[PDB]
């Protein structure tokens, strides 16, 4: 379930640190969103481990490696070593990991998040042992506030119209708060909501009682599959994604006509996956 | 005739975790317990010259030995390579035990879990050696 | 997510033992489909780690105990002491746990076959430290082979009718390979299949509510929950319709068809499982 899966790794102790790696170094590091912090888990079925390859993009075979006889942590050539080996043993209930060394599984990663690095350590049953370990989309998207453009024009947005209006439609980024959506994750339905930042507990919805329409609702209600979305990243593509709804995954949120005037519908509409169903999730500048 | 610096003889064996708590077997274990003032927490301590490593057997057994079994455990046990054991002086009466031996091509030592400073009723444990520091590895050997 | 859960642990060295009690001691012993190879896990979510429970019918308060220092396992009196609490750690490559005390995480259970009980080790990669935890009913009747009694009537059973025949109904027990059936569960999809052992590759599952056997077909996997306070009574649901029940038609004299039809509590819908005699 895990191999080859692109993943965030952060601290227990401390869920702001993620491993980051640069020319060798790893190191404990604030959020980039970016493939400084992202790891490439390898599975071996004979070992029953996994390598942690880095996703730098130019030095392309580094794997975390442990630096024997010392306690260190880097990232080296990968050479298929036993010291490039590692158990990820997920502590149930917690739902976290230890991180043990496949060459002495006696040594587990340790946050050093002081020095802000990690070393390796015997156990013990501090958070300081425990890691969190995520795809990177959920890791990049959970808590994110961010604009929402198409692709056919990103200098428009969608937004809510102003707080007492609901409805949803394409305009010209204007710095507002009616322009702006807090995407929080889900875990027990795996998917995700929009929250727009004018409002405490309205979230993107669709108004399955509408037939197409599309507009912001409270939160308030009990459980609501049409309120919740899955967000699929589009190959070759940072920050592109196709944003599909969870009670009906043949549809897709969708730009009217892939018409880019002011006013223009955001509705859900049958997934086709042409552009106007492609979205651009960005940070606010 | 001392050849190092630990010289032979009795000694009562204590993790810098508390004055009070005494090396001694309890069942094929090793743990800390209370004064007992029995021969069961007096360890003998020998230099080996060939070596220069220390034997360490038990006054109560005196053909048992500190050794370690093969589940991380140190052990009482008859004489084997496993009986050696290369100490580092820290300070007074302050020492890290590290077996002679290299264990999985790494340095490895006594180990007294803690649970804030607490290791009442802990096994002594064989575990990785990285520096001088670690305050679980650390023990005191008093003579008497 | 498994928090009291009633499981069984059994050995990934040796996946035929499994951990038993009886009067406080505890050891790797065979399949016995009960309570003594049972045990409830118990989170407390402050220390992130779990008690481990017999279910003992005799002594209802007995936990999986390290008697530190010592290298013995034990069941003592529940005294929610940190020689009583557990770390389940899945390896996630190989679906099984490591099994670390709270009392030193060093220190993880290993199983020791040839004296079948547990002892303790630091970690390393051995099979000897990992098992399989498993919901009970799951290790129960997975590659369980079993006849299937209605509740009406004990002495009649579930079958195919020959092997040239596919089609099912209810027929006295005369210890045919046509009267049984071999439990196989999914994990993937969650869900049970009934071979049926006159067959290689036949399972129990178009033609509305009528049952019938043949070679994703999701009718054809099942649901098997227990009914409160009985040993080996069961209900069986559909899974490409949950809302579906093993039906008796009537009942009870030979013949008798069965099908499928929405659930009810009657008694018509409540299945023995048993081990033929
Ligand atoms: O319900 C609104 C839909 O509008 C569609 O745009 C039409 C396509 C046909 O699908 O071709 C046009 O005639 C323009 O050439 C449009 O009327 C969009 O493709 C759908 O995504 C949807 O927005
Ligand atoms: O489709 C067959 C069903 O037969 C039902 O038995 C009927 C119940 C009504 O549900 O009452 C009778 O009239 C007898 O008093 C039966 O005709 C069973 O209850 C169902 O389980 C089902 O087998």
């Amino acid at each position: 379930s895990l191999n080859d899966k692109i993943v965030t790794i952060s601290c227990k102790a401390d869920t702001n640190l993620f491993f980051y790696q640069v020319a060798g170094n790893v190191s404990l590091f604030q959020q980039t969103r970016n493939y400084l912090e992202r790891w490439r888990l390898i599975y071996d079925s004979n070992k029953a481990a996994y390598k942690i390859k880095s996703m730098d993009i130019h030095n392309t075979n580094l794997v975390l490696t442990w630096n024997a006889p010392t306690h260190n942590i880097s990232t080296q050539q990968d050479s298929n070593a036993d010291n490039q080996y590692w158990l990820l043993l997920k502590d149930i209930g917690n739902n976290s990991f230890i991180i043990a060394s496949y060459k002495n599984p006696n040594l587990v990663l340790y946050a050093d998040t002081v020095a802000r690095n990690l070393k390796l350590s015997t156990l013990n049953n501090s958070n300081y042992i425990k890691f969190i370990i995520e795809d990177y989309i959920i890791s990049d998207l959970n808590n994110f506030t961010c604009k929402i453009s198409p692709i056919l024009d990103l200098n428009k947005v969608v937004q809510q119209v102003d707080v007492t209006n609901l409805n949803v439609n394409l305009y010209t980024w204007d710095y507002g708060r009616n322009q702006k959506w807090t995407i929080r994750y889900n875990e027990e339905k795996a998917a995700y909501q929009f929250f727009n930042t004018i409002l405490s507990n309205g979230v993107l919805t669709w108004i399955f009682s509408n037939g197409n329409t599309v507009r912001v609702s409270s939160s308030n209600d009990q459980n609501n599959d049409a309120q919740y979305w899955l967000i699929n990243p589009v190959s070759d593509t940072d920050e592109t994604y196709t944003i599909t709804n969870l009670r009906d995954t043949t549809k897709a949120l969708d730009l009217y006509g892939g018409q880019t005037a002011n006013g223009t519908a955001i509705q859900v509409f049958n997934y086709h996956g042409d552009d106007n169903q492609k979205w651009n999730i960005r940070n606010p500048p | 005739v001392e050849r190092t610096f630990l010289p032979n003889g009795n000694y009562n064996i204590k993790s810098i975790f508390s004055g009070s708590l005494y090396l001694n077997p309890v069942s094929k274990s090793l743990t800390f317990s209370n004064e007992s003032s029995a021969n069961n927490q007096k360890w003998n301590v020998e230099y080996m010259a060939e070596n220069r490593c220390f034997k360490i057997s038990n006054v109560a057994e005196p053909n048992k030995y500190l050794s370690y079994d093969n589940f991380g455990f140190i052990s009482l046990d008859s004489l084997s390579n496993r009986c050696y054991w290369f100490p580092i002086k820290i300070a007074v009466n302050t020492y890290i035990m590290l077996s002679l031996n290299k264990v999985n091509e790494l340095d490895y030592a006594w180990d007294i879990y803690d649970t804030n400073e607490n290791i009442l009723s802990q096994p002594l444990l064989l575990l990785p050696n990285f520096d001088i520091y670690n305050s679980n590895q650390m023990f005191k050997l008093e003579k008497i």
